[PDB]
């Protein structure tokens, strides 16, 4: 079109994409060609024109799609042809852009080196795919993967090099001509930067520095991989680590305590339905990391019009609603608990997120007098007593795994303390009730 | 009808699918790497196949028997269950595990087992039986050590059969890289065959080298390449082995950095001999007494419900003692056994003094305490487990002679365990239980008034 | 005068002094065990033992100019200076450093120039510089990187001199583990001496091997020794540059992992997917303008009266467009920055809602806000940078024809981040100065009133 | 008896029974697999096997002398004692080691000392002192260092061991791979037996291999277990060593995290050059004073009475100066120090400003504080460590103008180190002691009314 956005536009992803592409012909094919002689007069042409057509890509980018990026600087600005592109022009990433399509014809492929230089385009395409793309340590797997590729093929352009730099074949160090070039200098790129070592051992001081500086690039660059991928493994399996370890922890403690295996069982159930559904031990700790706006209107976009919906908060305030959606905490219960008994007193109120209630009475119990579905609003009238001279009509039990909301006493009268008017409110609907 | 997966037979019967399925991921490649090892022993891998493609129609069976969760219920409907495991795409991996490939012996012949790779598919039951082990076994790491251990033979395996099956392309004994020929008495045993096939695998997947270097160019892009894989994959599993180890101990190595910055401190300020030698002991008596672990942090997550009935479990000797518990209308204690705090004093430690603020109630879990005189070397009553103080100044009563100030001194000979109960906490579970509050305050005031 | 140790003086000085003892903890060992470093340039080496030994001379004349903080305050008196110099074990050390051996060359030869390796004894000095270089570098991973490099670099220099001198004392040639014999010409260089001992122990300090194995018990003994030193010197590469990597990537880390919850926790309630959208772009801007960790939590370390004039630093040209604050004084800025809480929005987040009590007063330090009226499309008035609302809701008037409560609605437009002040926190800032406490009054009165 | 745990007696018998319980894990296996290291020092080798067996049967004795927590208290009672170390598996454990199996050598003669594997079962006493010791060291990463060093040369030897035995049972010199023959007069040497047994051991737990490769299935077999041995317990140990080894400066570690994100966030943010370098100077103070961690997050998990105390010796050169406390009565700063929270000012930073609300005590611990004139050119005399300031509003008077206000303004003139205290917390303070209270309200009031 004329103005794009780049946060948000898979168009301008695969742009980019492109642009990492010739980016990466140039870093990987710039010391094939200074080292291996794959640039003879035969197939130059074919060179000259992917090197050309990654300058081309090069020039797109610089001059029809970095200029046509939209930015904020307190409101979306998206001048087409205007100070949205002198932005482009302020910032570095023009700079490296123009530093990075430097003109050097003379036919050497260090020359090209400048356009190694165009390493913010694979920064941002990396950024981009850390967000529209999930499940993103793959990703990064392979970014890391490809990093320790280039390095050894780096090094294996570098062995090529000092190979033929002594002659080929001259020793048994060097690269003794057999064979494919690439393959070889990679194999021995491989068993030096991994330390694996089993090569020839160098003979000459030449040699014998290459090897040495080879060798110590490889323990720490065998130190970055190692390093990287536990990190991204660390990472990736960081919420099923914390999960096992708090798990795994409860329950050395109850084996600690000799607590019976029933009540070892329905801990282990809660913790694995939990972990399966819920994803998270706790949602309280990511909600109070999010900003206050944010969790507001998650706790509206998740129960408020199920709040809303009784008849003892209709007619107050929304923002005391807004609080107590707020102050819900939610809470799964097993099967066959008791979320409610018939001698216990009334402290909270349950609003069922998923899941059936059953309330049990008749003769003896074991009835189900009435069962609540999901969506479902019980023991509210214990939120209307103060003084805590409440209890329960009927014990009420969990059919099956219950995820509900939990608005329990000195909660609602915490922020009932906030509005005054709220406290009229439910002060006289208590005292009709 | 219907199996649950919470229960015991969904465990078993994944067991019982585990078996085949690992057979098939070892023996499957095992034999179709190795000719000799198909050849020789056909008539146990027939019968092992058949025995495995038994259990696959089973595990089948099962998977339309196998209740899911829908709205926190278990489902007992057939029809409901049978279109769930059709719609999902693991009833499209058993399909292509069990097509009948094995016809295929008729056509390329009994020297290629290969043909039966789909049933490599049920890989998902592998894992889910691992995943539900770990969550029931005692010794849940040492489990998840065993299965990346495992992970890492399998592997080892499989490029061990690779290697061999690249050197029966290229040719045995052509180069020295290959596997030597198979006409040597010594290198054409099946033993020798796989056992240096995993020499040369683990040794090129754990990146050592030491073996033949490659001659000719395919060798030398496998060797790259499975360099490659036991730097990215192998040292990968070998460092989540060592991380796993590594969190076997996390509570012991965060209690241990806890000590050393303690310790550390004492080093830096200057503190005297003597006090860095009692802080120090009292960290043994922590870890001597295995009390280094805190029952909040552990059971942080857990609901109300469930923290009560652990801590009612833990704690039933010692709360059948205190006599607001178990003796009054003894609804109170599952609010209160979660608002409980566990703390732990030193020998000679004076939990409380004469005008001190008393905002905070103590029930002792454990250990001798002792009414003190002022000067505290004569001792008046001697309190003991299961014993609580500190009900006085908690809260107002009439006739109050001093009032929201400890009344007397208590010190504790030998260490203690109690339960600590803050004013605020008790006057939440005291506000809505007037029996208790009553108790509470006779109690009270049968000692304030002597 | 009296040197300062925090000034860039002291940091020069400390450069100046490394370079001399990094000269003698490499070159000091490497002429005593490659002699041939010795005697080639003997001249070159008594020039610069005499230069660094003038340059430890002035190190200690530093030293007894270098202020330390009592009271703190630098001390300027000499005398002072003096004591608390040769109190410390560091005189003791650089007296022990500047003992003249070389007198002792006229003794043992100049072939002996061990004797000088007591000038190691100055290698706190070198320390104390790369300490202070970690605290002022502006890169401090690189800066890590080439430290660890560095002493890898002196150790396996110093085992290059061990396994030489090794070689010597057992005698070049005897046997293919020691180096090869000095008379011969390749081997005879003493580029090429050091350069292979360098290879050498590089090879056995980082246990990669690829040595001539050892033929002699001793040879062997030094060796399994000297790989159970290389195997600490890798494990220490690995878990340096492992930590390296988890400080680069815990921002990234933490806050993905912030991405993926708030994402299982969006897909795992009913959620609607426009707030889905919201939501993961909010993060994204957050991220991309890398202003995700709120000035709260990163500020509280240093002083809070240092952290008010950083907040007057970093938010100069919000601050000095707002009405309230640089109005006349320009004195309760400084003050009010710190109680003062930042909070982003998303276009479109009805900050403020009719019908609502005030709980807080917002001051637009970033983007456009305009005044909608109850449909949500027409806009009153644009909030300009540096603007505020929110005042009449939380101040109180007497002639007031709302009842507590917030008159206007105002929409978000354009990722809009802005300065918050609590009500609590209102009136705490209230009762400070009189001109805001008319000023605020007056400036909501006229907006009530109509 | 009785013998406490705690005490140092129990560690020294610690050590003394962790010295055989080493020797019997290193010397038992080294004997049975070296014949020649058994055979050659038969009466010395039977000297320090009964001295361990004696040693072993008093660590018995010190078992049933060990007195136990018991409901607090140390149990003394001999039979309590005898019945509680009598159920443990400690118990069987010890009598399992201490089963006199050396009769044995008559049966099977004196070349089987493997026999006495029976007395490393003793091993946990071993780990018990590791567990005392790296508790109480003043160097805990250099002891952790050297015990997981420690244990790989166990491992190390171990196999060395597995090794030489393997070659036995095999054959010395059938093959290239096993130890050659013994019959040779340079391999036939002990020493030289032991330590290419070590060197192969160290080259393949390593990973290096530059071994002599396998012949034999079962050598190819063990030569792959043992490079899985090297790659997951002996790198789990490396791994475990690298990260103590760059987590020995955990508080540098966190302290340079800390600076590093703050030097992030000011050249992001773009701050003031004059002010990036007042922070850099402010934590230049920090780590040259070595003042960077806070003693509220290292102590914080002790308990409320050794925070206490420890803040009591710490503080105490200048809690005796303190005008306030022990010199009236000498038990207030028992009472409340905890409450004190120590803070750093800057040179030239007002800790008061001239007529403003006050809510801390501001005990100086360190630094010279001035009272200063309204203009701030013209100072009073400066305030030494020890006194107090600021104690004029926080406790206001009926009757005296501007009580609530500061009646002068503080200048920091260096860093001063002081201890800022609630209000609050001084009324908590002083309602126990009165006399200390009307101490301080008679200078209060003589330097407000002038
Ligand atoms: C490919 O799978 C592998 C996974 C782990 C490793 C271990 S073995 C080892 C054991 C002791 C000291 C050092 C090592 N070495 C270097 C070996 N010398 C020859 C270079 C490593 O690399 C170790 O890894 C770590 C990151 O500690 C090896 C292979
Ligand atoms: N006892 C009783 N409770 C019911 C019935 N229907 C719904 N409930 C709900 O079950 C709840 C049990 O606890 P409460 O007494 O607090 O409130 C009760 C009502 O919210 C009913 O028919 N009988
Ligand atoms: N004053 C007093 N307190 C006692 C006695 N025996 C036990 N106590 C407990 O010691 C406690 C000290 O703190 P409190 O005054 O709060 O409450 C006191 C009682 O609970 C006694 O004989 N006299
Ligand atoms: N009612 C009203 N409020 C305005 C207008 N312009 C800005 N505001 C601000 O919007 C705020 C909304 O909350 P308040 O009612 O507390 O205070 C209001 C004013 O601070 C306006 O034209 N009318
Ligand atoms: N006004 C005044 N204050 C002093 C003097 N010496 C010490 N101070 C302390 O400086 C403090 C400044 O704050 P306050 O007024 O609260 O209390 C003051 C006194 O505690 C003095 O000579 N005059």
């Amino acid at each position: 079109p004329q103005s794009i956005d780049p946060l948000t536009n898979l168009m301008y992803v695969l742009w980019l994409f492109f642009v990492v592409m010739a980016w990466n012909w140039n870093c990987w094919l710039i010391p094939v060609r200074w080292a291996f002689p794959y640039q003879t007069p035969d197939n130059i042409h074919h060179w000259l024109l992917m090197d050309y057509l990654c300058d081309l890509i090069y020039f797109l980018d610089i001059t029809v799609f970095q200029t046509r990026l939209q930015f904020v600087r307190g409101g979306d600005i998206i001048t087409d042809k205007k100070d949205m592109r002198n932005n482009y022009l302020k910032s570095r990433r023009f700079k490296m852009d123009l530093l990075s399509l430097l003109p050097l014809d003379f036919v050497n492929p260090l020359l090209r080196l400048p356009r190694c230089l165009k390493y913010m385009a694979f920064f941002e395409f990396n950024s981009r795919l850390e967000s529209i793309l999930s499940k993103a340590y793959v990703y990064r797997v392979i970014r890391t993967t490809a990093y320790l590729l280039y390095s050894l093929h780096l090094n294996s352009c570098l062995y090529y090099w000092a190979s033929a730099y002594q002659g080929l074949g001259s020793t048994h160090w060097v690269y003794d001509g057999v064979g494919n070039s690439y393959i070889r200098c990679y194999y021995f790129a491989v068993k030096t930067l991994i330390t694996i070592g089993g090569l020839p051992d160098p003979k000459t001081l030449f040699e014998i520095v290459f090897q040495l500086l080879n060798y110590f690039t490889g323990v720490f660059a065998f130190s970055v991989m190692i390093g990287q991928m536990r990190d991204v493994v660390g990472a990736a399996t960081a919420g099923q680590t914390y999960y096992r370890s708090c798990m795994d922890s409860t329950v050395k403690y109850m084996n600690f305590y000799k607590i019976p295996k029933s009540v070892q069982n329905r801990v282990k159930t809660w913790y694995e339905y939990t972990w399966h559904s819920q994803g998270m031990l706790d949602e309280s700790e990511l909600m109070v990391q999010l900003p206050d706006k944010m969790r507001l209107d998650l706790a509206i976009d998740v129960n408020y019009n199920i709040v809303s919906k009784v008849a003892l908060f209709q007619g107050c305030d929304r923002q005391m609603i807004f609080d107590m959606l707020k102050r819900l905490r939610s809470v799964v219960y097993l099967p066959n608990d008791y979320v409610c008994k018939k001698g216990e007193i009334g402290r909270e109120m349950y609003i069922i997120q998923a899941g059936q209630v059953q309330v049990l009475g008749g003769p003896d119990g074991k009835s189900v007098l009435v069962t609540l579905k999901a969506g479902s609003v019980f023991g509210e009238i214990s939120l209307l007593a103060v003084g805590g001279g409440n209890r329960r009509t009927a014990n009420v039990v969990a059919h099956g795994f219950t995820n509900l909301f939990i608005l329990d006493k000195k909660d609602l009268n915490e922020i009932l303390v906030h509005y005054p008017e709220s406290q009229k409110l439910l002060r006289k609907k208590a005292r009709r009730m | 009808v219907v199996i649950d997966p919470s229960g015991n037979t969904y465990y078993n019967w994944l067991f019982c699918i585990t078996l085949p399925v690992m057979y098939n991921w070892t023996m499957v490649i095992a034999r179709a790497c190795f000719d000799e090892l198909q050849s020789d022993y056909l008539e146990y891998w027939l019968i092992l196949d058949y025995v495995s493609d038994i259990v696959y129609l089973i595990d089948m069976f099962v998977r339309t028997r196998t209740g899911y969760l829908e709205q926190g219920l278990l489902v007992k409907e057939e029809l409901k269950l049978i279109n769930k495991y059709k719609s999902n795409l693991q009833f499209k991996l058993d399909v292509l595990s069990l097509i009948p490939t094995d016809l295929l012996y008729f056509k390329l012949g009994w020297n290629y087992p290969e043909i039966r790779l789909n049933r490599l598919l049920r890989f998902s039951r592998m894992f889910e039986f691992f995943q539900r082990t770990e969550t029931r076994t005692n010794y849940p790491n040492i489990f998840r050590i065993s299965n990346l251990v495992m992970y890492i033979v399998i592997i080892i395996h499989w490029n061990a059969c690779v290697f061999y099956s690249i050197s029966k392309a290229i040719g045995f004994g052509n180069d020295t890289w290959v596997y030597p020929d198979i006409n040597d008495p010594e290198f054409g045993r099946l033993a020798r065959k796989y056992v240096y096939s995993l020499y040369w695998s683990t040794l090129t997947l754990t990146t050592i080298g030491e073996t033949p270097p490659p001659v000719r160019d395919s060798e030398y892009v496998f060797v790259v390449v499975d360099f490659l894989i036991g730097v990215l994959i192998f040292a990968t599993i070998v460092g989540n082995i060592g991380s796993m180890i590594s969190n076997m101990n996390a509570a012991r190595a965060e209690f241990q950095a806890r000590i050393d910055a303690i310790k550390q401190y004492m080093h830096f300020r200057n503190v005297s001999k003597d006090m860095e030698k009692r802080v120090i002991k009292w960290f043994d008596y922590l870890w001597t007494n295995k009390k280094t672990v805190d029952e909040k942090e552990v059971l942080k997550y857990l609901p109300d419900k469930l923290r009560a009935e652990i801590a009612i479990n833990v704690h039933l000797d010692t709360l059948k003692k205190v006599r607001i518990f178990a003796d009054c209308e003894a609804g109170l204690l599952v609010e209160l056994v979660l608002k409980l705090q566990p703390q732990v004093y030193s020998p000679g430690d004076y939990i409380c003094k004469k005008g001190d603020i008393g905002r905070e109630m103590y029930i002792i879990k454990e250990g001798k305490l002792a009414v003190v005189a002022d000067d505290g070397v004569t001792q008046f009553v001697v309190l003991s487990d299961g014993s609580y103080f500190g009900e006085i100044s908690i809260l107002n009563i009439k006739g109050s002679k001093a009032g929201n100030r400890r009344t007397a001194n208590i010190k504790s000979i030998g260490y203690s365990d109690l339960f600590c109960l803050s004013k605020d906490d008790l006057m939440e579970a005291l506000t809505e239980y007037p029996d208790a509050k009553t108790m509470l305050e006779e109690k009270g005031k049968q000692i304030l008034m002597k």
